[PDB]
RNA sequence: CGCCACACGGGGUAAGAGCUGAACGCAUCUAAGCUCGAAACCCACUUGGAAAAGAGACACCGCCGAGGUCCCGCGUACAAG
RNA sequence: CGAGUGGCUUGCUACCUCGAUGUCGGUUCCCUCCAUCCUGCCCGUGCAGAAGCGGGCAAGGGUGAGGUUGUUCGCCUAUUAAAGGAGGUCGUGAGCUAGGUUUAGACCGUCGUGAGACAGGUCGGCUGCUAUCUACUGGGUGUGUAGGUGUCUGACAAGA
RNA sequence: CUGUCCCAACGUUGGGCCCGGUGAACUGUACAUUCCAGUGCGGAGUCUGGAGACACCCAGGGGGAAGCAAAGACCCUAUGGA
RNA sequence: ACAGCUGGUUCCAAUCGAAACAUGUCGAAGCAUGACCUCCGCCGAGGUAGUCUGUGAGGUAGAGCGACCGAUUGGUCCUGUCAAACUCCAAACUUACAGACGCUGUUUGACGCGGGGAUUCCGGUGCGCGGGGUAAGCCUGUGUACCAGGAGGGGAACAACCCAGAGAUAGGUUAAGGUCCCCAAGUGUGGAUUAAGUGUAAUCCUCUGAAGGUGGUCUCGAGCCCUAGACAGCCGGGAGGUGAGCUUAGAAGCAGCUACCCUCUAAGAAAAGCGUAACAGCUUACCGGCCGAGGUUUGAGGCGCCCAAAAUGAUCGGGACUCAAAUCCACCACCGAGACCUGUCCGUACCACUCAUACUGGUAAUCGAGUAGAUUGG
């Protein structure tokens, strides 16, 4: 099988091996796409996901690569924005930037801070109690933003009742 | 007892009442089941549950399988629905058990098993369209309380 | 079902058998964090004596009140810094690649070793920066020597010589560093690396003890009630079951105890000084009086009084350090009595 | 140190097995060989259970001893042994004949023999023998 | 029976929590890819270890002399050695 | 009702050993298994919390002291994070113990005409050997690598 | 009342260890540096597959040689005995 | 002393070669008489291990029972099952006699008869058929071949599984089995499947793996829908008579009862599912739009996955192997016994010659393994 897919004027697409860079406004992002018997070229202007074999594993990786190398074009121009909100019932919660990872402060009255590291050239903005992380790559930003509503994970207690935490408002 | 311990047919056929006494009843209560004062013919749909290798069921997996099954639709279709069972099977073949060491080993009767040959029918329901998919699971629930695998074979229905 | 119970000994300090150099080895050394050093020292063990000290963690209900510790008096004359060798790093791990020694030789240093008469200093520099340059240099460590015509009380004359890593800032800031103290003569001091209240890992060959059997050196029971009147009293019940038809290494035999090496870790440095402060009256027992180079080193050392033995900065501290602690008094008290 | 090599064979992304039996057959011919980058070796497979075989091989022993090599040096060096009669004279003589590196010690590239590479843009199930190493705990010295 | 000392942290996983994601336009923690995550695994730390037969490395001394043994006085050692 | 796994219980068989492979319980010392009692990390709840209940991964470590009884088992007490189970000739007598079983003495009950018997009870009642080989714990002497002194490296090995 | 025990320590005397002299016995099909698994009359140092293993000597406590010592006391069998 | 019990009983070779069973026995650890082995003498032309045909014997497998017999269903003839000790039927197959062919015998005398000497009467295993037993490397039959008493080649090792029955020596070709290395021969060919190291394990105490489950993946088929736009997704619409009637304070799609009617229109239920005290609210049906190509339902087969826990150190013999060094379908070329072919020699038997069993010549595809034991030369 084949698929084209044609590259926006806004963007450049150049190949190394089996990693792939996309190029442009919003940044840049490199993916390394390896899969048996399946071959990723730049045509020029398009980029070509074609294999010998059509069997179910490999179609399944071949409309994998499509998704990939499509959310990449996204990304370099518009971009990818999740956008979150924090709740809290009795402590006042804390959530702030420090550096290169966000920082959680007081959560459900604890002295320790919880914290975790922003993945790759992802941007996460604090206004408030709205937060909105945002980047070109989707793995970055789709995992940072997960990362974040991670952080306060409760096992122990009823979750039903103990409800505070960051949470996914948006997502594009 | 387990059933691996009467499963196989190894031993002569013993069914023979006038030499063979103290033998436990059937613990099978029925054999037609739903409406038998109506016939088999009158129906559209016929299935029948196919038993796959040659096997002895006892009359107690004959009676778990057979209650198993009708009472899936007895609650689907009504204590009274438009539906006739009928096992065709009769635990003729008398078993022993020996409960001394080997010597005078012959065992004492303690129950009973119906011999089926493989791709023989057990089970034989009679439906109409709409109670189809009742009665296909109905021998689903029947196939896991007897010993074979087995295939749940539609003979008169090409509705679908 | 016949209660559990741990094994008897360790089986992390085996084979149980003598040491090979009296001088202590260090296997592991201290990470490179602040500026360049030399990460070790040595001296020769004393005797014991207590300390009267004043509490220096803030944690601690007794903060600023009087606490007696029990302390070691080893004796840390300067030791010679007589050559820098260089590591490479090759597919077979560390292995040596050249030494730069010295004019400036101790005048009892030839009862150990045979004295470098003609070398080539620069050449060998030379060798250790190309190696630098083309980026396979592992790391820098010293050859070191202890003066025990220093100690008194030391019988010996004869150097004990061992190797000591530099550690540091930068590859090339920390080979000049190295490259500065051979030179001279080598001479450096306990107060060169160590201050007082640090925490250092005490290294030692232990006091020797012959062959011991089971009780002693695996701390086995001896064998109880009337088990203990019919010919066996401390002999182990069985060397294995039938079954391996073999007789395990981890079952607790007889053997040597003692003069075997030991690393006693987090050894917090109370007092560093020169004179005659820490000695006893009539001096130690078996070991003399002292009047010169000192450490104090918190509770015990391993090996006897005579031996030699070695420092290290703690490579796995558990507290913060609290420096220079306070001596009210220390006790001068006789050993004999 | 130097060796008189006959054939020097480049690992690198062959399958190690393969290289070894061949190896092993020109080693009883009388060659020298010298297989060179074996770190870059590669085995086929599903990485989670070749550790595991190859853990449980580090796992086994007793007073007698079973050394079992953790290096990609030595993890070679024992295929090779397996594909040979070390033990009788002739076989000991073949096997002391052969070297294996860790890189290419030589001023040569090695010779890749027939039927032993695998092609990476075909194949994904498979491990390299430096990635076995690491996970056995040998100190990364490639 | 007295006294002193015996981590933290990395790395990779399990169960599990997820991200991106297709087969299957959606959905999906998985199929390829990825982020995490056990007192358990690896490292870290201690002990042994040139007889590792690829039987090792460095530096200096020396081949008519470097060094060693015996001898002698003794133990920080020790059943002989 | 149906399908299995194990080889801890019991039974079956009579293949091995009758020119003997010492036997219950215990003790001491070593290794192991996981079907996990505690400790770590998890899922569910008839999960507010606290305390539980059920399930998953997991064998690193731990799982102790005592009263009756030869007892294994078990019953019982107080502690405990918990006071898990099992394999190793039902691990372990050229290690120990002799309370039990298992001779020769004796009594009681039952049975027997009797000698005597008991798959009943009870008191007493023996335990040999200087290690050849192998195995391991530690200690030396040689040879190999191929003049000496000193310092190291680290394949592997052990740890809770 | 006490080291029977918690929990073991130090000491004393004779041995044990080294030296001179004296000088047996038990035991021996052969071979024999073994270990893990397997197999085999189902309980192997010797067979199979692997692993390990330079030779010799000293001391030790006894895991194995189904260790050595006794043509099983138990059980059954004999047209045995008392 | 006696013992039916254990142990031992000493030189070479050549020919044949068992029985571990039956009857009786204070007999079952023993004997006797038979079966069977061997030797001698007699007899003198047939013999019958195989097959075909003919004339006879038979009630086991299967099957069936309004064919007996005895079991064993239900319904207001019909309908549901069975039999070691049932039979209206009925094999394969075994077996009596004879003829034909084959093979064999008439100097190697067969078939048979008489006599001397035994050994043996603990057997075992595989396969087929069994009976008992949950089962057993169990117990007890039967037919047969093997081990015992059978080498050599293969199977990792391994009495009885495969090849193979074997005088010496030698050349050659194969058998079973094998050709990536260990290890002789292929890293052979065409093609497909498997991603689990599944597997690389004929048989097996030994090599497990089941019931159940599986949008893991490959392949084959059937029905239906689709460019008059299917399947999914997303957007828009999902309207009034009326909030149906009854029930009820109320119940208005959606507590319950009954009906379940027609306008507008391109659709839209007297409402399929959540929701409310009841409303409201979110959606399903159904219609339209955007999009644009196959989609959906069911049947079958292949390989794999889950189900899957054990004790000193994991395993297909090991190494290790992934478009294979696995698996399945075909094919090509090789390696590989003492078998088979072939040269010389030896033994034994027989023939011709001979006094000879001394020579010599000849025949053996139809001679050459062997425990107990019989016979014979040294
Ligand atoms: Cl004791
Ligand atoms: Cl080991
Ligand atoms: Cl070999
Ligand atoms: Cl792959
Ligand atoms: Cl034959
Ligand atoms: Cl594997
Ligand atoms: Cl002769
Ligand atoms: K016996
Ligand atoms: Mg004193
Ligand atoms: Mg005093
Ligand atoms: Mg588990
Ligand atoms: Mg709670
Ligand atoms: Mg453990
Ligand atoms: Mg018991
Ligand atoms: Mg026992
Ligand atoms: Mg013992
Ligand atoms: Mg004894
Ligand atoms: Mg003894
Ligand atoms: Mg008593
Ligand atoms: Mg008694
Ligand atoms: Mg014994
Ligand atoms: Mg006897
Ligand atoms: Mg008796
Ligand atoms: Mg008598
Ligand atoms: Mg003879
Ligand atoms: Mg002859
Ligand atoms: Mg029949
Ligand atoms: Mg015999
Ligand atoms: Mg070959
Ligand atoms: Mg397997
Ligand atoms: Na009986
Ligand atoms: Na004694
Ligand atoms: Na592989
Ligand atoms: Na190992
Ligand atoms: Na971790
Ligand atoms: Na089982
Ligand atoms: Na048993
Ligand atoms: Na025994
Ligand atoms: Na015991
Ligand atoms: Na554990
Ligand atoms: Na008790
Ligand atoms: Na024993
Ligand atoms: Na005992
Ligand atoms: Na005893
Ligand atoms: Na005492
Ligand atoms: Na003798
Ligand atoms: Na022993
Ligand atoms: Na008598
Ligand atoms: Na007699
Ligand atoms: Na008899
Ligand atoms: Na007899
Ligand atoms: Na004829
Ligand atoms: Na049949
Ligand atoms: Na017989
Ligand atoms: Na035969
Ligand atoms: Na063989
Ligand atoms: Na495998
Ligand atoms: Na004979
Ligand atoms: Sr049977
Ligand atoms: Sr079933
Ligand atoms: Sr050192
Ligand atoms: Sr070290
Ligand atoms: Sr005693
Ligand atoms: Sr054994
Ligand atoms: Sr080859
Ligand atoms: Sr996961
Ligand atoms: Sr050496
Ligand atoms: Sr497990
Ligand atoms: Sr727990
Ligand atoms: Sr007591
Ligand atoms: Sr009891
Ligand atoms: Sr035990
Ligand atoms: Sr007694
Ligand atoms: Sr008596
Ligand atoms: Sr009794
Ligand atoms: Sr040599
Ligand atoms: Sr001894
Ligand atoms: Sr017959
Ligand atoms: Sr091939
Ligand atoms: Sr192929
Ligand atoms: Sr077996
Ligand atoms: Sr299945
Ligand atoms: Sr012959
Ligand atoms: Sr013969
Ligand atoms: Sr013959």
């Amino acid at each position: 099988p084949r698929v084209e897919l044609e590259i926006p004027e806004d963007v450049d697409a150049e190949q190394d091996h089996l990693d792939i860079t996309v190029e442009g406004d919003n940044g840049s992002v490199t993916r390394r796409l390896w899969y048996p018997d399946i071959d990723v070229s730049v045509d020029g202007d398009t980029v070509v996901i074609e294999s010998d074999e059509d069997n179910a594993k490999t179609m399944s990786t071949i409309g994998t690569f499509q998704s990939h190398i499509e959310n990449m074009f996204h990304g370099v121009t518009e971009g990818w924005e999740y956008g979150m909100e924090v709740f809290y019932s009795h402590f006042p919660m804390q959530v702030n930037v420090e550096g290169d990872e966000v920082v959680i402060e007081n959560f459900l009255g604890e002295k320790a801070p919880r914290r975790t590291t922003i993945h790759g050239d992802t941007d996460v903005e604090i206004d408030g109690e709205e937060l909105t992380v945002s980047g070109p790559d989707i793995e970055a930003v789709g995992q940072t933003a997960a990362d974040i509503e991670q952080l306060t994970r409760i096992n122990d207690k009823d979750v039903r009742v103990f409800q505070d935490g960051v949470y996914i408002t948006r997502k594009p | 007892k387990p059933a691996s311990m009467y499963r196989d047919i190894d031993k002569p056929a013993y069914t023979r009442r006038e030499y063979i006494t103290g033998i436990p009843g059937s613990k099978i209560a029925q054999h037609k089941m739903g409406r038998k004062q109506k016939d088999a013919d009158d129906y559209p749909v016929q299935i029948s549950l196919i038993v796959e290798e040659t096997v002895q069921l006892r009359h107690g997996s004959l009676e778990a399988s057979r209650l198993s099954a009708n009472r899936h639709l007895i609650k689907e279709l009504g204590e009274e629905g438009d539906y006739k069972m009928t096992l065709r099977k009769f635990p003729h073949q008398v078993l022993r058990e020996n409960k001394d060491g080997m010597r005078a080993a012959f065992g004492k009767i303690v129950g009973t098993a119906a011999r089926v040959q493989a791709g023989e029918q057990l089970f034989t329901a009679y439906c109409n369209v709409e109670d189809a998919e009742h009665v296909k699971e109905a021998f689903r629930r029947a196939y896991n309380k007897i010993t074979p695998s087995c295939r749940i074979k539609v003979e008169r229905g090409e509705e679908l | 079902p016949q209660p559990s119970r741990p094994r008897k000994g360790s089986l992390g300090f085996g084979p149980r058998k003598r040491s090979t150099s009296e001088t202590p080895r260090f296997n592991s050394w201290p990470s490179d964090d602040g500026q360049p050093g030399v990460q070790g020292f040595a001296g020769y063990k004393a005797g014991m004596t207590h300390v009267v000290l004043v509490n220096d963690e803030p944690n601690s209900p007794r903060e600023g009140m009087e606490e007696t510790v029990p302390v070691t008096v080893i004796e840390t004359p300067p030791m010679r810094a007589v050559a820098l060798r260089a590591y490479e790093d090759t597919p077979y791990g560390q292995r040596p690649l050249t030494e730069v020694w010295t004019d400036e030789f101790h005048s009892e240093l030839d009862r150990t070793l045979d004295v470098p008469e003609d070398h080539d200093p620069d050449a060998a520099e030379e060798q250790i920066r190309d190696a630098h340059e083309a980026g396979d240099l592992g790391d820098l460590r010293l050859i070191t020597h202890t003066v025990p015509d220093a100690v008194p009380s030391v019988p010996k004359k004869k150097p004990d010589v061992m190797e000591t890593r530099v550690g540091g800032g930068s590859v090339s800031d920390r080979l000049d560093h190295a490259l500065d103290i051979v030179e001279d003569g080598g001479e450096h001091a306990m107060n060169d690396i160590f201050r007082a209240g640090e925490y250092a890992d005490v290294a030692g060959v232990t006091k020797g003890k012959g062959t011991q059997g089971p009780v002693k050196r695996w701390g086995v029971q001896k064998r109880k009630g009337k088990h203990a009147r019919q010919g066996w009293r401390r002999r182990i019940g069985n060397l294995g079951p039938w079954n391996p038809s073999r007789v395990r290494s981890t079952v607790p035999q007889q053997g040597q105890t003692g003069y075997h090496q030991r690393t006693e870790l987090n050894k917090r440095l109370i007092d560093i000084g020169e004179g005659d402060e820490p000695t006893v009256d009539g001096g130690f027992v078996n070991y003399g009086e002292v009047d010169g180079p000192y450490t104090l080193v918190k509770g015990s050392v391993p090996g006897p009084d005579k031996r030699l033995v070695r420092f290290r900065p703690a490579v796995r501290p558990n507290d913060q350090p609290r420096l220079d602690p306070e001596v009210r008094y220390v006790s001068n008290e006789s050993n004999q009595g | 140190a130097e060796f008189d090599a006959d054939v020097i064979v480049d690992a690198r992304d062959c399958i190690m097995g393969r290289v070894a039996s061949q190896v092993a057959e020109q080693a009883l011919d009388g060659e020298t060989v010298a297989v060179v980058n074996a770190e870059r070796a590669v085995i086929t497979g599903r990485e989670e259970q070749i550790v595991e075989k190859y853990e449980k091989r580090v796992d086994i022993g007793n007073d007698n001893g079973y050394f079992y090599p953790k290096r990609p040096d030595g993890i070679f060096k024992r295929t090779i042994r397996g594909m040979l009669p070390h033990k009788k004279q002739r076989g000991r003589e073949a096997f002391e004949s052969v070297r294996v590196y860790l890189g290419n010690p030589y001023d040569e590239d090695g010779e890749v023999l027939d039927g032993t590479s695998l092609d990476r843009l075909s194949n994904i199930k498979f491990v390299t023998l430096g990635e076995i190493s690491e996970t056995l705990g040998a100190n990364k010295t490639w």
